[PDB]
DNA sequence: GCTCTGCTCCTTCTCCTTCCTCTCGAT
DNA sequence: GGAGAAGGAGCAGAGC
RNA sequence: AUCGAGAGG
């Protein structure tokens, strides 16, 4: 929409709120009003005074809590970024690569503002051991996790892996699966071989957890 | 709808006209090229569309408003002029811009250029709501609401059941309570949601078929079964191309 | 192991069903019973007083999904149902 | 096709829901590990109603007139008038079913009260009513500690799972949820001493008849 | 700038099945 | 009848 | 022994 037509900066707003709200599950020091930015607020601070969501200064970086660091000590830093360009080009994608690296970052996230090329594609996992995850703006303007159906999604330690398969006598192979493109995985960055705890409320019972496994 | 506007019928009307999708060949009456038409940007060629003013005022179009979006998907590579909306004939009346040679003359241009045009318009124009959904069926739903007494109230809500689904746009909709949304396709609200959201909404599903004669099944029956196809992180059929397709035994 | 046996100590229906059958067949075959025959004829009935007075000399080996298993008394094995 | 796709799904041993791969399919059968033949569809009378009249029927209060226990309905009910001990176990009581409300308001958004659950506690009191001749008019020998106490050991003792893991014991403590909410807004202190007026004989007995029957519903392993 | 090296985006093709029971009447 | 599997084709980018 | 047809449930 227009600079006029705000519409399209309360999409870009929305999703922003919706990244505050994935890095925070994620597991990174977000607070509750970091999260609860107002729109008006949201133009104050990043909109330019033309009526130009300056989407450069949408960037951030993120720091896992110390709960989630003694959980998962080996959860590094995020740095979260979007993109300025409609069209992401491996010129772009090839700078934000070069951040991570510059940086160290353990994980970075890229938002696309309206589509990419394989070029970049291909670039976005040529860094290990640094993982770069990738959205798009219109896929984050709604926060999934909400929805009335989809129950809470328990990214579990290895630690706990360990024993849930010792407990039940499993193999890895033996636990219901999701894969890793599954929007709710790839709402938690889940990488293959980790087990989520899924908690649901039932009929034949108050609730009932129910283990699955990334593919 | 959102919460706040569960009882506004106006608001229910102006989600409608958000969502309801209309492409313009649904509120026109004719198209004819000519060689008392209303005001480079100029050929000899006269592509008259005449709008359905009834249509019009059914969707709630103006001139002004699809000309806008003519001018947003032809840009300025035609050259478009209204009527007034209080003229009798809604007319659009529309020229081929060149610079190329109309810059300083009014040379024909082609007529397949024009009927290029006339079908980039007529069948392509998408003057309001979202791809693949048409009709939208505007109604107040009952559900309990517990009361501030603690007790369950039965409360009346505008709900818009629309015919067509395209959740990756409708859910992002102002005014739209995007955690009720509910559809029927288990690879659309799975795609969308997630694994767990489509298993649940296959439930849900097989639940509505067989409760739909009246009979009952136990949860419990129905449960398992849905688990079972989506077991695999996706949705498994009970087809050669489900169940066979598995690392089972052979000899079954 | 012979501790911490995480099945149930309840005699299920399919358990009682077999050990009835098993028992009762060896009784049809003339084998030794170890109540008193108070007018019994039929191995069945036979085997069910049996079952009643946790006579009948039988271990379940329940195993488990990963092949290991528990080994359970006929004795041991509350027969309620 | 139904019955091919599913037909090697069997409950085991360690009453998970599993195919002939091992792959879990349930890790309780049903989502609470009982026998579809054991169920009846009973009340959760919590859900429905006033906040007024859940307190009405569930808030009792020894130190206020507005919610003290008519004397008349124990032998020594004159003598708990007062008695702030009880009045802790009937405020950790009353919070409970209160959380209850909260609880299963989330899990039936649609406030249906009416649910299968296992083992019909409503029939299993009135058994007692008529076993043991509950005299109405008489005041019993119930004690509030004994009925609440009681309640909760019951609840200790239902079981399903028999794993000392603490992931078996979560586990337990969820399957059994639902039942357990059952259990505690239908044997609560005013439903105990002013609705189902019984002997401590006559409560007991409902109790350990609660728990027989509960370990009649769990599936038993090898069914199909 | 212009062909090139990939795609991914389409159109255009091969494959399969209540239960169970009875009789006759042909080869 | 409605899949699925195999194949030809038609363009964004990209290196010389 | 196959093969088709007529029925029954």
């Amino acid at each position: 929409m227009d600079q006029e037509n705000e519409r399209n900066i309360s999409r870009l707003w929305r999703a922003f709120r919706t990244v505050k709200e994935m890095v925070k599950d994620r597991g990174y020091f977000i607070t509750q009003e970091e999260v609860e930015l107002p729109l008006e607020d949201f133009k104050a601070k990043y909109c330019d005074s033309m009526g130009r969501p300056q989407r450069k200064m949408m960037s951030f970086q993120a720091n896992p809590t110390e709960e989630s660091i003694s959980k998962f000590p080996d959860m590094g830093s995020l740095w979260v970024e979007f993109c300025d360009e409609p069209s992401v080009g491996v010129k772009t994608m090839k700078t934000f690569v070069i951040h991570i690296q510059e940086k160290n970052f353990q994980t970075g996230i890229f938002v696309y503002q309206n589509n990419i090329t394989p070029s970049a594609m291909k670039l976005v996992p040529s860094i290990p051991p640094a993982t770069i995850e990738t959205f798009n703006e219109a896929a984050l303007v709604v926060n999934i996790t909400h929805h009335e159906l989809v129950p809470k999604h328990i990214r579990l330690s290895s630690d706990e892996k360990r024993e849930l398969l010792k407990r039940y006598r499993l193999k890895e192979s033996q636990l219901p699966r999701i894969q890793r493109a599954d929007p709710v995985a790839l709402y938690l960055g889940l990488k293959r071989g980790e087990v989520v705890k899924i908690i649901r409320k039932s009929e034949t019972s108050g609730r009932y957890a129910s283990y699955r496994i990334c593919m | 709808l959102e919460p706040g506007h569960a009882a506004d019928q106006e608001q229910a009307k102006l989600i409608r006209s958000a969502i309801e999708h209309t492409t313009l060949k649904s509120v026109t009456i004719a198209s004819e090229i000519y060689y008392p038409d209303i005001h480079d940007q100029q050929s000899p060629w006269l592509l008259r569309l005449e709008l359905d003013r009834a249509a019009m005022n059914d969707k709630d179009l103006t001139m002004g408003q699809v000309g806008e979006r003519i001018k947003q998907t032809f840009k300025n590579d035609l050259f478009v002029i209204w009527s007034e909306d209080n003229d009798e004939k809604l007319i659009i009346r529309c020229r081929v811009v060149r610079p190329k040679s109309l810059d300083a003359e009014t040379e024909a241009e082609e007529d397949h250029m024009l009927k290029k045009i006339e079908n980039t318009m007529l069948e392509n124009i998408t003057l309001r709501g979202v791809e693949n959904i048409e009709r939208v069926v505007m109604m107040k739903y009952d559900r309990k609401v517990p009361s501030p007494t603690g007790e369950y109230v039965k409360e009346p809500e505008w709900v818009l059941e629309t015919d067509g689904v395209n959740l990756s746009e409708v859910m992002t909709v102002p005014g739209i309570d995007p955690t009720r949304i509910y559809t029927n396709s288990f690879i659309d609200i799975m795609e969308v949601l997630g694994i767990e959201a489509g298993r649940a909404a296959l439930y849900k599903e097989v639940y509505n078929v067989i409760a739909s004669d009246g009979s009952y099944v136990n949860y419990r029956h129905m449960a398992l079964l849905v688990d079972v196809m989506t077991t695999q992180g996706g949705l498994t059929s009970v087809t050669r191309h489900g169940f066979n397709r598995s690392n089972t035994g052979a000899l079954m | 192991p012979k501790d911490q046996r995480a099945t149930t100590p309840y005699m299920t229906k399919y358990e009682r069903a077999r050990i009835l059958g098993t028992r009762a067949l060896q009784i049809s075959m003339n084998a030794p019973v170890f109540v008193d025959l108070e007018g019994e004829t039929d191995p069945l009935r036979i085997a069910m007083k049996e079952l009643a007075e946790k006579k009948i000399p039988l271990v379940i080996r329940r195993y488990l999904p990963d092949g290991s298993f528990e080994d359970w008394s006929v004795e041991e094995l509350i027969v309620d149902l | 096709r139904l019955v091919k796709a599913l037909e090697d799904i069997m409950v085991h041993y360690d009453n998970t829901t599993r195919n002939s791969l091992g792959n879990v399919i349930q890790f309780i059968y049903g989502e609470d590990g009982m026998d579809a033949a054991h169920i009846e569809k009973q009340s959760l009378d919590t859900i429905g109603g006033s906040d007024a009249a859940f307190e009405k029927r569930y808030r009792v209060d020894l130190l206020n007139t507005d919610h003290t226990l008519d004397p008349s309905l124990l032998e020594s009910g004159s003598e708990i008038l007062g008695d702030l001990k009880l009045q802790v176990l009937l405020d950790e009581e009353y919070k409970q079913l209160v959380k209850d409300r909260k609880f299963l308001r989330e899990v039936f958004v649609d406030g249906e009260a009416n649910w299968p659950l296992p083992v019909n506690i409503r029939r299993i009191i009135q058994n007692a009513q008529q076993t043991f001749h509950i005299d109405h008019t008489k005041p019993s020998d119930l004690t509030i500690k004994d009925i609440v106490l009681g309640v909760k050991d019951l609840q200790e003792n239902l079981l399903v799972l028999r794993g000392k893991n603490e992931i078996i014991q979560n586990a337990q403590r969820d399957a059994v949820t639902l039942f357990c909410c059952l259990l505690r807004s239908r044997l609560a202190t005013r439903r105990v001493l002013q609705e189902y007026r019984l002997t401590k004989q006559a409560f007991d007995w409902v109790l350990s008849n609660i728990e027989a029957q509960f370990l009649r519903s769990v599936v038993h392993p090898g069914e199909m």
